[PDB]
């Protein structure tokens, strides 16, 4: 019962791997063995997935379990559509219907704008970078339109890194115009971390400003940058810690050996990766489910050229996509069913905010109830200003010996000492700077005096 | 040039509106500020008055902190009574 | 029950054109009379002035005999002035 | 099929792609080296071996809105040819005081769309606006503009503006007395002498 | 107005001289006493001037 | 006694609601109050009575 399925990892992908292989031991069974072919490549590179994809698919895998890019993904869309292979991912969901693909990740559209319309977000700014598509840009115009938003959608995808020091600068600075202070970030974790960094160095991260961050990953990244910084952040976690499976599994892999698995001791987990072993689980449990309906779906023959035109699609891949879309099991994604596109359904997405101690969930999102709250949770020197007028306000005869509030003698001077007294806070007596009481400047528009 | 009423009420909310823009979340603080800053960039015919009176009343007692956009809404179409008195 | 502006200028516009529409080829003739109906009917803040001062001096100027619609076409859309005074 | 013309040992391919399949021509053509003309839309980035037959519209369409003063419009779209002049007038927008509408008619289905536009064209009510950009290929254009003049939007006060060098291609007789302004761009004049001998020919 | 001795070959700008005419009065309300065909053809007309 | 609502009282403090009624723009209905007292707090029920 050998069961040959083909995989790509981009290079670079550690964990990924790593959680793959902890997959294959953990849900390998006597029935029978996954026997994976790893082949990496540039996922970004259209021309290297291709040949992979038809190097697995002349190697006569049952299924391929990889990674794609906005670039990629229709090539992988459309081959495994055509030659009726199903591709298993952790890379982000298609918009649209795509058969023959398995989709790992959940949809985040509803979560965040469920999570908009929780904070009561009238208008704010959308930063976002083709990489994941324009899909979720396109549903939060949609919905902008539809709610009466007022939103600001800028690319920070297309500016160099090379140049970029004084972009994001002037970014900021025309952010920083009209007031906008509440920012969405929808981003690659490193694209976002660069933001961050770029937030810290012209101070924005102070108090005022409410960051969105949008991705599973919301505890993979460093948080304890803006941490102390003083403003708020949100976002979105698929993986709960606080599950006796993910805990187990954490324990597990926390005691894994780094040398054999790359980068695999740690506390936590990249929600991509953990996705990964799930879609291992996911594997095993819809080629099981295959063997106990009695189906057998083992290839007579070699599959040829995948390019030999007319291609023609085997018939046992049908059946094989219908048991992976089928398959519902437990993960550290939380429950795991599919619909007949492929899509998640029936997720959680814990719903989180950063405070000083740390991160805490303060909900989660369903797909039906939408947004769900989980439980919830010295003095200063007065400031006083004042003009000279008498007896209001008068300077004493021998004032250059005396220093702060008893330099100034009046009727104002002993009512500010008789409302300090009631209200029972220490006054600082200071003089208004230009010498006037109120007024609006009609060419500046500026108020100045008290 | 030449006054209106009807340019000058249009004026007004659109005004008082993108002024509470920047106040977002204080908003029902600076209803009274970004009244003045209207009135003054779409001009009165009565200073006191204001450019639209009863859209401003209605702003007032309506508005909540990010309510804004309904909130407006529902105003901009309000009488502004009588810009004499 | 505030008048606003806009109503009462669109009021007015309209109650003038739909006079003058009921004489035909005297339209020149009668425009302070539908004028003075259509102040009547929409109501003014001042009663000199009128519902709209401005539209009622360009319809006086520019309306010919028969020239009707495309007079009142033209002055509908005009800065009506100061209401108050 | 291109890896078939590539076989046959050809020198160059002309052809076209879709907002899909254009990353496999690109990567394709810049791996094996082989030189790809097309009149499809250009590709946003630095591509080589891919000569990219059609201009740049995004200039013309922000110029064309600065030159009418347009502080508030709509901005209808698909997402055929890209998201990419929406994402460009939309950082302009931010650039500068625009408040703009984007809406999504590419993915309404053209089976069951009558009462879509409707409900459009009823949130274009809401807000008042007079001025809408269409940015989309003829052919949702034309279907477009039908919806407009069935619920007589096509009268004075409205101002629509195409955006596609194909201005001329499409039929304009119908909004053309409805009386609202409609402005657009063209890259073939038909004026000059070398267009207008290609027409003589052309039409025989 | 008479629109039935109107020849169909040549009748294009006939109607918008017509409805401009009819501009002139400023004349809203507008009774069509014609044959299906000729009613078709009138309406059709409105709506591309849009009337 | 041949009136009714607000047309039944007159006086300054009548006038002076109509403005701030007008100026706040809502309906208002002119009411006495039951017990006949402005406002008091009694020192042992801590009850207020009056308007
Ligand atoms: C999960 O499946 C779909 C998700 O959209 C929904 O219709 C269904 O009610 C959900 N089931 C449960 C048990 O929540």
């Amino acid at each position: 019962n050998s069961i040959q399925i083909g995989g790509l990892f981009p290079r670079g992908a550690d964990q990924e791997y790593s959680a793959f292989r902890v997959g294959m031991v953990q849900f390998s069974t006597s029935e029978f063995r996954l026997t994976p072919h790893i082949d990496n490549l540039e996922v970004a590179n259209s021309f290297a997935v291709t040949n992979a994809f038809c190097s697995q698919f002349s190697r006569g895998v049952y299924a391929i379990f990889g990674f794609y890019d906005k670039k990629s993904v229709n090539t992988i869309t459309s081959f495994c559509g055509t030659l009726h292979v199903s591709f298993i991912t952790p890379s982000f969901p298609t918009d649209g219907t795509h058969p023959f693909v398995i989709q790992m990740r959940p949809d985040l559209k509803g979560a965040l704008l469920s999570l908009i319309e929780y904070y009561q977000w009238d208008k704010f700014a959308y930063l976002y970078d083709s990489d994941r598509g324009l899909s979720t840009l396109q549903a939060v115009l949609d919905s902008a339109a539809e709610k009466k938003w007022q939103v600001t959608a800028i690319n920070v995808g297309n500016i160099n890194n090379d140049k970029k020091d004084e972009t994001y600068r002037s970014l900021f600075q025309d952010l920083e115009l009209k007031g906008e202070r509440r920012v969405i970030l929808d981003c690659e974790r490193d694209k976002v971390n660069d933001i961050v960094d770029q937030v810290i160095t012209i101070g924005k991260h102070v108090k005022g400003y409410h960051y969105i961050i949008a991705n599973l990953g919301f505890t993979d990244g460093d948080l304890l940058k803006i941490q102390f910084g003083g403003a708020e952040v949100s976002g979105f976690q698929i993986v709960d810690y606080d599950d006796s499976l993910v805990s187990k599994f954490i324990e597990r892999w926390s005691t894994l050996e780094e040398k054999e698995y790359p980068g695999a001791h740690t506390a936590t987990i990249k929600y991509t990766s953990a996705l990964t072993y799930d879609a291992v689980q996911v594997m095993t449990e819809a080629f099981r489910n295959l063997r106990k309906q009695r189906i057998e779906i083992s290839r007579r023959g070699n599959a040829g050229d995948c390019l030999a035109n007319p291609a023609v699609p085997w018939g046992q891949g049908v059946e094989i996509e219908r048991a992976l879309k089928q398959v519902q099991v437990e993960g550290l994604s939380g429950n795991i069913k599919f619909d007949q596109n492929g899509k998640r359904i029936n997720y959680t997405i814990n719903i989180m905010e950063l405070k000083t101690n740390g991160p805490r969930k303060i909900g989660y999102w369903s797909e039906v109830d939408k947004m769900v709250v989980t439980l919830t949770e010295e003095q200063k020197t007065v400031v006083v200003t004042t003009i000279l007028e008498s007896p209001y306000v008068m300077m004493k005869k021998n004032h250059e010996m005396l220093e702060g509030n008893e330099r100034y003698e009046g009727y104002c001077v002993d009512l500010a000492a008789e409302i300090a007294k009631h209200c029972g806070f220490k006054y600082k007596l200071t003089i208004v700077g230009d010498g006037k009481y109120g007024a609006r400047d009609a060419d500046t528009k500026i108020w100045d005096g008290m | 040039g030449p006054a209106d009423c009807c340019r000058m009420k249009e004026c007004c909310t659109d005004r008082v509106n993108e002024c509470l823009q920047r106040y977002s979340g204080r908003e029902d603080k600076f209803v009274s500020f970004c009244y003045q800053e209207a009135t003054v960039t779409c001009g009165s015919f009565n200073e006191i008055v204001g450019c639209c009176y009863g859209y401003q009343m209605c702003m007032i007692r309506v508005v909540k902190p990010n309510s804004l956009s309904g909130a407006h809404e529902a105003c901009k179409t309000v009488s502004c009574g009588n810009p004499c008195a």
